[PDB]
């Protein structure tokens, strides 16, 4: 019965942007015919899905999710656990210094060091990675979602996939142990706040001290 | 083009053509005669 | 003032890259804010190059030679001020802002030329967290480091006259 | 690797028309402006872009510079497959790589 | 000559719209012979009293005349009476909503189309009798079996019958919308969810006399295409209806059911913007 | 206090999330919140003394 | 600013078909522009003429609180700069209604950056606005020359007074609604959640603010034009006591009408707004009786004031007439959202504000100056005018008549209206 | 102060009455009841204007005529000495950029930004409050 509520669920609220095969609108959608589950469980959970853009609170909750992306494939899989629920820790990886490795020469360009946004040309931005979850990375890094490149499982494992996923986890919610991150970003916020807190206070303290006329 | 406080003196006020009774004082009495005709 | 902020404000986490390797690159850029117009002047000049017999003259050229153009005039002030005022004497007593208009302005000019060298030393990070393009923010440095220093002289000539008067 | 879909909107460059292998072009990744490596590959808009000076290169168009400060379009390199199947290159690079100098590219 | 005096409203195809028409005629007389008066005084003031000729002492300085001042302020309050009476009148005539109707249908909008639903049919003939409502809804919104379904390639088309009593149920799934049928005389907003928003969302005509094709617009601001949502009303005799109804019974979309009983298929009143 | 903490705090890195620190990354500031604030108590102090006696 | 995106904006509406903007353009357009117009020209005018001209009139040196009147000023300047800077972002700036309606607003529909800077700019603009409102009622209670009781005052002092009571009646309450927005926006704040009577809590608050805000940019000038009148007419104003009980009557009646803005939602009281909005349209007929008294039987010249008041007038009666229609329920639910709303109030709001503007500058110029201003110029400025602005919104009567809704970018030839 | 008072207190009047013939109108024939929000604003508007005009009638109450409340009054009558009214100041400008500073920082989500606007605006206003009171530099 998931084909058949996928379907329904589909044809109600996706044919008017694809097509009634799947195929593609020449105006307003595209394919979909390769595309796995994998694609359908990240543009949805992430609601980028259905659209007239950044994420969003998703419409269809888990279950309906499922089923359209049940219908899809029968038409890149998402990873389940032994009991039938979506993975969340099994996807990290012990290799954290191979995953930073792999970050820094395949994703850093764009993101950041850390995870960070970044601007891309003439409007377009790279998000931050800080309110992604595991399965959402995977997903992400194996459907390529628009100008991001598609990082086929054959030319980055799945071991290397954890590994990286591991890392980008690690480097966003570690805390910082040298005092307040001044927004991750380089000498720019610390030129900011350079110039905003210490030289306003030896200023001020200078006016203190001496005199005026 | 008013000075800075707007004034160096005032007239006395007694209606709400203040200037006008300044300026056209043989026709204060014609104002208050004749203004309830209708 | 120094410990207080080399204890609590967090500076160059130089963990969080890792070590240098000629493959990889990251969103980071812009050196410590006191070589940062360098860095704007090399990211706004236009790409202008000559190329005549088996040679090649790049862009950054450019750069090179307004750096050493600025390193050059700034020693050179106080001479080439005395002989366009023609004033030789010997002075103890200093001078209020507000007293020397042209001067004054000048300085707010070349004040606000770095100004905008800086800011656009900083084009991915304002074009991320202020939404604005990246090509409108290369654009207008490029037409801001033109038509802003003379637009500040204007305007700070005539407000020292005005503090003046 | 380009979509099969365009694969017509290729400009091939005039020395360099037989330096693809069907939809693999294999370009440089050092910038022609200051040697920053050019990573940032925007994929449906077919554009290179390097974050250290913002300039961009036309994928689509031999990596012809469109934006920014550099001047010269990225170096080429020749790709086939050997015997085995496996990618190889099928020679050297037709120009010097980098930033430019007194000498030449 | 009374399609001058109505400044182009469109002739009513239902005895709402007529009603409606005759107010408005009878309202913009009495507008223009105010504004008559009104322009005709100050024409007189500034053509005549304009004689500042060559003599003047000053004309003279009254400034109140009470009596005709309270008259002033007594003429408007009964003028206007009036026309809220009949307003009251004619706008609870416009509202009655018998509990008996014959078509009811199930207007449905979302981001820049529609889609309707026929809902249930029972003609007072006993000639026809059908429920269309569907449990496929397994949450405010209505389902059925017998839909029409716009694309940005087909103008959404919806048939009915010429004289029987008309309901509407209006939903919308994401934001507001407007219900606008030109020669209804009359409109109605579309909203998500109109129950827990306290908005009556049905209203009814009594009959549709004329036959025909009409054009409908959405009258709110909805986004991107807001001017790319309009539809298309056939009003067809009844056995025509019924005779359509049975075609799509039996599988058949809008097109081959209007094909089936000698009409066009596609909208003859408007077209699809080429530009979308 | 600047002289306790350094030599009772717990500074080696143990930064993870099963059991979560939150210890070692008061370390550094705590250090320079000690070091700046005795020092320049003793400024304001000396800035007083001028400024009265 | 405003009249050049009306430019582009007729300029695309003719000839059918998108010749040069896109829908998203023409959108951001009449958001602009409407917002621009009302919120950024006309409030600010009547503080411009209120601090140009109140102290003159009660004999006062100074206003009461001279910082906050440029504290007033500068929120004003930099409040607007911060809504209109939204063209430069990628998305753009808001493309929503000048009215901003309850769902489209949210993070889900109009995602962009445009609306967070509109909602920020528009509530630095109101805390401006209601500082000068404070400071106009503090300036007429407490600074009066030694003779001039309240019932000696000008009109124009009266009618500032009743207009800063609206201000900061209207003004809080949507500082309220903008800021229960923002808080949806940024942190899912379910507030005006339709699942809620959010979305028509919304049209009540915006409304609430909304009508208030046209009588706040109407009875000033009805002050100006009462003020010169009786200069050009050489003659007492026509029933003073009335004028005043007039406008008491038409500020106290504005806070009980919001809901006529609402009769097509089907969510309404219709009889008691209908009721009272009819009652409303009295007191203004009222006034324009005491006008005519005012200009009858004198001795008439006609300047560029006078020219400018008489054009007032004309063009603001039409408009009064087709509001008074447009107050009719069943009439509404045809010519509601259509261009017949668009033409009622373009003649209303600019017979009063551009015509008393125009009127109130050639009147103040020389007092403001010590010059005056050519009269050749303003005769000819004037009938370009007149002539533009009947030329331009007479027809849209008729155009809205037959069916064609506002904010349209795009029509089909085969329609009518070309 | 009499006719002050006695416009806010009209005002009010109506205010009050047309808050509660709303109110039980709504109670009554209509759809889901009280309408609960044109209620509250009319309620809270008879505030308002209550307030003021409770104000006015009690300074009013115990006063004696002003030589403004009076006619027949000469110009003489109110000569003296009038309040302090500040000359030329710099500040506003300053409060309106660090208020600016923070709305821009509110609307583009930004923390730090938010934080540094108030801390702006709370040392401007600081400027504002303190301009006619600091004293001479104590040396
Ligand atoms: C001087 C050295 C500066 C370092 C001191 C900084 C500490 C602040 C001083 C203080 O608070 O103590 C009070 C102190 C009290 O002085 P005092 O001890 O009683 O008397 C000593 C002298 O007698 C007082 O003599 P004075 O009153 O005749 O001269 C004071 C002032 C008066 O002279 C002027 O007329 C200045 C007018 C210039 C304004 C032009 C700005 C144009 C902006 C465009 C937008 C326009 C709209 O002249 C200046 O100092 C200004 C010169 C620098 C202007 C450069 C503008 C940069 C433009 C960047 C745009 C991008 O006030 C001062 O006199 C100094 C104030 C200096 C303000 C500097 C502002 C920084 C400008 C960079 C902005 C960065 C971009 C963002
Ligand atoms: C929401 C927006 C809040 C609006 C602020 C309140 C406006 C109330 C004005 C009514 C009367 C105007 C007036 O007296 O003019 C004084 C003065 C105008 O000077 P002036 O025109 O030359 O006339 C001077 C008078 O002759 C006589 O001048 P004076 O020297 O005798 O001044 C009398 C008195 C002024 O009498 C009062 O109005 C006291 C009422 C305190 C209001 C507290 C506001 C709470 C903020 C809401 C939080 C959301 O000043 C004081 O003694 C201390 C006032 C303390 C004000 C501190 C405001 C806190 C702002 C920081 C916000 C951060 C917290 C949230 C995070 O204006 C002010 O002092 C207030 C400035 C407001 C800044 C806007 C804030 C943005
Ligand atoms: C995001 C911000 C980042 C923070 C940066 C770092 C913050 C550290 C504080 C800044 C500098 C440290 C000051 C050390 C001196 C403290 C000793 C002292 O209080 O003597 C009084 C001292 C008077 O000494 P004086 O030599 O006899 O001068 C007497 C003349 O009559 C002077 O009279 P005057 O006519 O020349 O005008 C007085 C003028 C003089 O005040 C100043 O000049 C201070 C500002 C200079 C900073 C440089 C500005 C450059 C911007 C361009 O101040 C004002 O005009 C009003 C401004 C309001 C100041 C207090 C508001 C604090 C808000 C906190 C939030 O005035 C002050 O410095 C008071 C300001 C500091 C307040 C005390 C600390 C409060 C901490 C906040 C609690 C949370
Ligand atoms: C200054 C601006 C201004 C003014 C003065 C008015 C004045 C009036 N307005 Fe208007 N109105 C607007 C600005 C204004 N309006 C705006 C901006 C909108 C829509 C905004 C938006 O949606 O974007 C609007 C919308 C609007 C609507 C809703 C239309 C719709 O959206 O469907 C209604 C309906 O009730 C209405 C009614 C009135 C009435 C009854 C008056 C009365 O004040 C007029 C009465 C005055 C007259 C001049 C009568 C003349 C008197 C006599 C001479 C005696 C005549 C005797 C009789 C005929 C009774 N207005
Ligand atoms: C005071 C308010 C005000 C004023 C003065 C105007 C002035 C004008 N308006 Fe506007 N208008 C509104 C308030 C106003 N409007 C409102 C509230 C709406 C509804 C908004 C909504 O839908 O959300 C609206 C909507 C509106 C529409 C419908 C748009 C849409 O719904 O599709 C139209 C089109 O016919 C229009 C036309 C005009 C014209 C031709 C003028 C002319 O009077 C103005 C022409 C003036 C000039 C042309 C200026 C001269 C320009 C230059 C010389 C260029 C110089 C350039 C620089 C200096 C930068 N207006
Ligand atoms: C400037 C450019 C052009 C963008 C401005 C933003 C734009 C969308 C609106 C401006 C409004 C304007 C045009 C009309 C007038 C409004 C009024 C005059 C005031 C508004 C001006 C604004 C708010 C000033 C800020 C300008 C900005 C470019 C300065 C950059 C400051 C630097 C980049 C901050 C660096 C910095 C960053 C980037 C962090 O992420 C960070 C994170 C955590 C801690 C610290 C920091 C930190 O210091
Ligand atoms: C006499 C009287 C009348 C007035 C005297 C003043 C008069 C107007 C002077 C004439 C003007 C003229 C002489 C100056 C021309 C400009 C200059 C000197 C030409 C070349 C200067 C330049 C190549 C040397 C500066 C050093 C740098 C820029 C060389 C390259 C360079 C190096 C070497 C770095 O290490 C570096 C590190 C980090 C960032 C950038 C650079 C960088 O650009
Ligand atoms: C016409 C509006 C529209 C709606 C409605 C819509 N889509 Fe899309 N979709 C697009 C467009 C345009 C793209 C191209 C990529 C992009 O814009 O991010 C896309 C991309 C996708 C992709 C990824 C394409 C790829 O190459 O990997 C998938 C999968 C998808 N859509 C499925 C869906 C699903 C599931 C829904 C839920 C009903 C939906 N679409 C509704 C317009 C729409
Ligand atoms: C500049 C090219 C580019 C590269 C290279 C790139 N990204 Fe992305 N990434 C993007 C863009 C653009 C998006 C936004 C996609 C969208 O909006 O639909 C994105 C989206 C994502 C997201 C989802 C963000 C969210 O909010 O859910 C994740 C996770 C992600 N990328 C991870 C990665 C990883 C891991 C790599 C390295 C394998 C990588 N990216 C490399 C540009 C890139
Ligand atoms: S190094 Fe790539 S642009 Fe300068
Ligand atoms: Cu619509
Ligand atoms: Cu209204
Ligand atoms: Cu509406």
């Amino acid at each position: 019965a998931l084909l058949r509520t996928g379907k329904q669920l589909f044809d109600t609220s996706c044919v008017s942007c694809h097509g009634a095969n799947l195929q593609g609108v020449p105006d307003h959608g595209p394919s979909l015919i390769g595309v796995g589950e994998a694609a359908v469980y990240f543009q949805v959970s992430t609601g980028r899905m259905p659209a007239m853009a950044p994420r969003k609170d998703p419409i269809f909750d888990e279950a309906q999710i499922d089923a359209i992306g049940a219908y899809v494939q029968a038409n890149p899989t998402v990873v389940r656990n032994p009991d039938g629920s979506i993975a969340t820790q099994s996807l990290r990886g012990n290799d954290l210094g191979r995953g930073g490795d792999l970050f820094r020469l395949n994703c850093a360009s764009c993101h950041n060091f850390t995870g960070k946004g970044g601007a891309l040309s003439s409007g377009k931005y790279a998000p931050d990675l800080a309110p992604a979850n595991e399965q959402q990375i995977l997903t992400a890094m194996l459907t390529g979602p628009q100008n991001m490149p598609k990082f086929s499982n054959r030319q980055l494992s799945f071991e290397a996939k954890k590994d990286i996923i591991a890392y980008v986890k690690v480097a966003t919610e570690a805390r910082q142990p040298g005092g307040y991150l001044l927004g991750g970003f380089g000498p720019a916020p610390e030129g900011m706040a350079m110039w905003i807190i210490g030289m306003v206070a030896a200023i001020g303290l200078a006016l203190w001290i001496g005199a005026r006329s | 083009p008013p000075p800075r406080h707007n004034f160096t003196e005032l007239p006395r006020i007694r209606s709400e053509r203040p200037a006008f009774e300044l300026h056209y004082p043989h026709m204060v009495e014609r104002m208050r005669a004749e203004a309830h005709v209708g | 003032v120094l410990g207080l902020m080399g204890g609590l404000l967090q500076i160059n986490p130089i963990w969080n890259l890792g070590p240098y390797k000629p493959s990889q690159v990251s969103a980071g850029s812009q050196p410590d804010f006191y070589m940062m117009w360098t860095e704007g002047l090399a990211r706004i000049w236009p790409p202008w190059e000559f190329y005549f017999w088996h040679h090649t003259i790049p862009a950054p050229v450019w750069v090179a030679v307004i750096m050493g153009l600025v390193f050059v005039l700034l020693p050179a002030y106080p001479f080439l001020e005395k002989r366009f005022t023609g004033d030789y004497a010997h002075h103890n007593l200093l001078q209020r802002p507000r007293d020397v208009p042209v001067r004054t302005a000048i300085g707010a000019m070349a004040i606000a030329f770095y100004m905008v060298l800086t800011l656009a030393a900083m084009n991915d990070i304002i074009a991320l967290k202020f939404h604005i393009s990246l090509n409108a923010t290369t654009w207008i440095g490029r037409i801001g480091m033109v038509i802003l220093p003379p637009f500040v002289y204007f305007i700070t000539y005539r407000w020292c006259i005005g503090l003046q008067r | 690797r380009i979509k099969p879909s365009d694969l017509g909107r290729v400009v091939k460059r005039k020395g360099q028309e037989s330096f693809n292998f069907g939809e693999f072009f294999a370009f440089t990744k050092v910038c022609s402006h200051l040697g920053c490596p050019s990573s940032l590959y925007e994929q449906q808009s077919y554009r290179i872009l390097c974050p250290c000076h913002q300039s961009q290169f036309d994928a689509l168009h031999f990596a012809k510079p469109i934006f920014g400060p550099a001047a010269r379009a990225l170096a080429q390199l020749p790709i086939t497959i050997d015997t085995d199947g496996y990618l190889v290159a099928n020679g050297d690079f037709v120009e010097p790589v980098g930033p430019a100098f007194w000498e030449r590219t | 000559w009374s399609d001058a005096l109505a400044l182009g409203w469109p002739t009513g195809i239902t005895p709402e719209a007529k009603l409606n028409r005759e107010l408005w005629i009878g309202s913009v007389i009495a507008s223009f012979a105010v504004g008559a008066i009104v322009w005709g005084l100050i024409f007189w003031t500034s053509a005549f009293h304009r004689k500042k000729a060559t003599d003047t002492e000053l004309p003279r300085q009254f400034g109140y005349n009470m009596p005709l001042e309270l008259t002033l302020t007594v003429i408007p309050f009964l003028i206007i009476s009036v026309l809220f009476y009949f307003t009251v009148v004619v706008q609870e005539r416009m509202m009655h909503k018998d509990p008996n109707p014959e078509v009811v249908i199930d207007v449905t909008a979302f981001q820049w189309n529609w889609k309707f639903g026929y809902q249930k049919i029972a003609f007072a003939d006993g000639s026809f009798d059908y429920d269309g409502a569907d449990p496929e809804r397994k949450t405010y919104l209505n389902f059925d079996k017998i839909e029409t379904l716009g694309t940005s390639s087909e103008i959404p088309v919806l048939v009915l019958p010429a004289g029987k009593r008309i309901e509407f149920v209006l939903n919308s799934a994401d934001v507001i919308h407007g219900f606008w049928v030109p020669e209804f005389l009359f409109k109605r907003d579309v909203l998500p969810e109109p129950k827990a928003n306290n908005s009556d969302n049905v209203f009814q005509v009594s009959e549709i006399q004329q036959t025909g094709a009409f054009v409908g617009r959405c009258t709110e601001m909805c986004g991107t295409f807001h001017a790319m949502m309009n539809f298309e009303v056939r009003v067809v005799e009844p056995n025509d209806f019924k005779a359509y109804i049975d075609q799509r019974n039996a599988g058949k979309t809008n097109a081959e059911a209007l094909a089936a009983i000698n009409q066009p298929p596609l909208a003859i009143t408007t077209e699809p913007f080429e530009s979308r | 206090a600047l002289l306790l903490i350094f030599l009772f705090w717990p500074w080696e890195f143990k930064a993870a999330d099963g059991e979560s620190d939150f210890i070692y990354s008061l370390t550094t500031p705590l250090y320079g919140l000690t070091f700046g604030l005795s020092i320049l108590s003793i400024a304001i102090g000396a800035v007083l003394y001028q400024k009265r006696f | 600013v405003g009249g050049l995106m009306a430019l582009f904006m007729r300029t695309e509406l003719a000839m059918p078909g998108l010749q040069f903007l896109s829908n998203e353009q023409f959108n951001q357009l009449f958001t602009m522009h409407g917002t621009v117009m009302l919120l950024f020209y006309a409030t600010p005018i009547v503080f411009g003429f209120a601090n140009l001209v109140l102290p003159l009139q009660i004999g006062a040196p100074d206003v009461a609180f001279p910082r906050l009147n440029a504290l007033s000023f500068w929120l004003f300047l930099f409040g607007a700069l911060i809504a209109i800077a939204g063209f430069i972002t990628p998305g753009g700036a808001a493309d929503f209604g000048w009215t901003a309606y309850s769902p489209l607003t949210d993070a889900i529909h109009s995602p962009g950056a445009g609306g967070d800077l509109w909602i920020m700019g528009l509530a630095v603009g109101g805390l401006g606005t209601i500082l000068g409102g404070v400071n106009m009622i503090t300036t007429v209670v407490c600074m009066r020359a030694p003779g001039m009781t309240m019932f000696r005052m000008p009109i124009f002092t009266w009618n500032i007074l009743v207009t800063s009571i609206l201000v900061l009646i209207a003004f809080p309450i949507l500082t309220a609604a903008l800021f229960g927005l923002a808080a949806d926006r940024h942190l899912g704040a379910h507030i005006y959640d339709p699942a809620n009577g959010g979305v028509l809590l919304w049209q009540h608050l915006f409304w609430f603010f909304g009508h208030p805000e046209v009588y706040i940019i109407a009875l000033p000038f009805f002050g100006i034009v009462s003020e010169i009148f009786p200069v050009f007419s050489r003659k007492p104003i026509f029933g003073y006591t009335t004028l005043i009980y007039a406008t008491l009557a038409i500020a106290a009646l504005s806070v009980a009408v919001w809901a006529h803005h609402m009769y097509a939602t089907g969510a309404v009281l219709l009889p008691f707004f209908s009721f009272m909005t009819f009652l409303i349209a009295v007191p203004t007929g009222i006034k324009f009786f005491n006008w005519i008294g005012t200009m009858w039987k004198g001795q008439l010249t006609f300047e560029t004031p006078m020219l400018f008041s008489v054009g007032f007038l004309i063009t603001f009666l039409l408009g009064g007439l087709s509001g008074v229609l447009l107050a009719s329920p069943p009439l509404d639910f045809h010519v509601t959202d259509s261009y017949f709303v668009i033409a009622h109030f373009h003649y209303v709001l600019f017979g009063t504000i551009v015509f008393a503007t125009y009127a109130g500058i050639y009147f103040w110029f020389p007092k403001m100056t010590g010059r005056l201003l050519d009269e050749r110029l303003g005769k000819l400025h004037f009938w370009l005018t007149f002539i533009g602005f009947h030329t331009t919104f007479l027809v849209q009567h008729w155009l809205g008549d037959e069916g064609m809704p506002r904010r349209y970018a795009d029509y089909l030839p085969t329609d009518g209206f070309t | 102060m009499h006719i002050e008072a006695r416009l806010f207190e009209i005002l009010t009047a109506f205010f009050a009455l047309a808050a509660v013939v709303y109110a039980v109108l709504t109670a009554m024939f209509a759809t889901g009841g009280v309408e609960w929000a044109g209620t509250t604003a009319l309620v809270l508007t008879t505030g308002l204007t209550l307030i003021t005009g409770t104000f006015f009638r009690f300074v009013a109450r115990r006063l004696d005529t002003r030589p403004e409340d009076y006619e027949d009054a000469e110009i003489s009558d109110g000569a003296g000495e009038l309040g302090f009214f500040a000359p030329h100041s710099w500040w506003p400008i300053l409060i309106s950029l660090s208020f600016s500073t923070a709305a821009v920082g509110a609307a583009l989500w930004l923390p730090w930004l938010i934080a540094a606007g108030v801390a702006f605006v709370i040392t401007s206003v600081c400027g504002l409050v303190f301009e006619y009171y600091w004293g001479p530099e104590k040396h």
